[PDB]
């Protein structure tokens, strides 16, 4: 049984130029719960990440949050980048600042 | 408060 | 309304070198109050929560006995199960398990619970009835035989009934200036052309707790799936929950559109328009 991970990108808090606030990687509905998970600024791995602990669903599917705090500028791009067995390639999903 | 004893499958 | 106490275990073989991966986590409703981690440095259950630092060093050491007893058993499992499938040592296999309990509006017990899954899928499960057992197939069959002759259902019947809901309510009090409190979501619309004669009207319901919420779109006082998207409720990671729902409309015709937002916070489900 091989499922493959939900990703969802986005800010904890609704997002202003300058203002701290924190990236949320969401990744879910994904088995086994072996998983990388990266946050990414212009493409370049982010140090300061941490996630939550490992716990899952009604189905069995392993669900987890990577966060980091940031401050969102006009310029700098983010992205979640994800790979799991179910996989070809990592999967890298943008920063999309209303979703 | 977790169970007291977890007996094996 | 009605409260749970939940324990999830998930541990995974590591077939290269040493012992499983085991991770529980223990949650009063929405909220991770306690985590064991056999990879963290502690090896000792730890708190998530305030109002459980104020449990004593008996209580952290019966806690950290039991986690480790659970993760030794789930250790014996996976070595139980590979036999059972007739699987080779070479692959990593999961198991996980989850318990609890529920209380109702009146406070008493309502149900309780303990299912099992081998590599994600259903293994074995506690009927409603705590009396009886639900297995997959023929491995989990052995395995209800032996736990109908080791009297498990009886053994988990008095916990959950008793310890579980018992820790519950004392959680729930020492907890109640956040567990029993709703946060009612902070609800806003946005509005994005997608072309010159479409536009997409977008449903916020931000931090929000518990998780429980339903988002509907109605055209004209009618519900309306067509052209919709909803989102999987998704943590804050302050403790509090955000979902979205969009629609595509009409350029103009904005005004027909309704949100219609459902939770235990809301006296009554509120209702936005454009
Ligand atoms: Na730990
Ligand atoms: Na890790
Ligand atoms: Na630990
Ligand atoms: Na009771
Ligand atoms: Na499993
Ligand atoms: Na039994």
């Amino acid at each position: 049984i091989q499922r493959t991970p939900k990703i969802q990108v986005y800010s904890r808090h609704p997002a202003e130029n300058g203002k701290s606030n924190f990236l949320n990687c969401y990744v879910s509905g994904f088995h086994p719960s072996d998983i990388e998970v990266d946050l990414l600024k212009n493409g370049e791995r982010i140090e300061k990440v941490e996630h939550s602990d490992l716990s899952f669903s009604k189905d069995w599917s392993f669900y987890l949050l990577y966060y980091t705090e940031f401050t969102p500028t006009e310029k700098d791009e983010y992205a979640c980048r994800v790979n799991h067995v179910t996989l070809s390639q990592p999967k890298i999903v943008k920063w999309d600042r209303d979703m | 408060k977790l169970v007291v004893v977890a007996v094996g499958v | 309304g009605s409260h749970s106490m939940r324990y999830f275990f998930t541990s995974v073989s590591r077939p290269g070198r040493g012992e499983p991966r085991f991770i529980a986590v223990g949650y009063v409703d929405d909220t991770q109050f306690v985590r064991f981690d056999s990879d963290a440095a502690s090896q000792r259950m730890e708190p998530r929560a305030p109002w459980i630092e104020q449990e004593g060093p008996e209580y952290w050491d019966g806690e950290t006995r039991k986690v480790k007893a659970h993760s030794q058993t789930h250790r014996v499992d996976l070595g139980t199960l590979r036999g059972y499938y007739n699987q080779s040592e070479a692959g990593s296999h999961t198991v996980q398990r989850m318990y609890g309990c529920d209380v109702g509006s009146d406070w008493r017990f309502l149900r309780g619970y303990h299912q099992y899954a081998y590599d994600g899928k259903d293994y074995i499960a506690l009927k409603e009835d705590l009396r009886s057992w639900t297995a997959a197939d023929m491995a989990a069959q052995t395995t209800k035989h032996k736990w109908e002759a080791a009297h498990v259902a009886e053994q988990l019947r008095a916990y959950l009934e008793g310890t579980c809901v018992e820790w519950l309510r004392r959680y729930l009090e020492n907890g109640k200036e956040t567990l029993q409190r709703t946060d009612a979501p902070k609800t806003h619309m946005t509005h994005h052309a997608v072309s010159d004669h479409e536009a997409t009207l977008r449903c916020w319901a931000l931090s929000f707790y518990p998780a429980e919420i339903t988002l509907t779109w109605q055209r004209d006082g009618e519900d309306q799936t067509q052209d919709t998207e909803l989102v999987e409720t998704r943590p804050a990671g302050d403790g509090t929950f955000q979902k979205w729902a969009a629609v595509v409309v009409p350029s103009g015709q904005e005004q027909r559109y309704t949100c219609h937002v459902q939770h235990e916070g809301l006296p009554k489900p509120l209702t936005l328009r454009w």
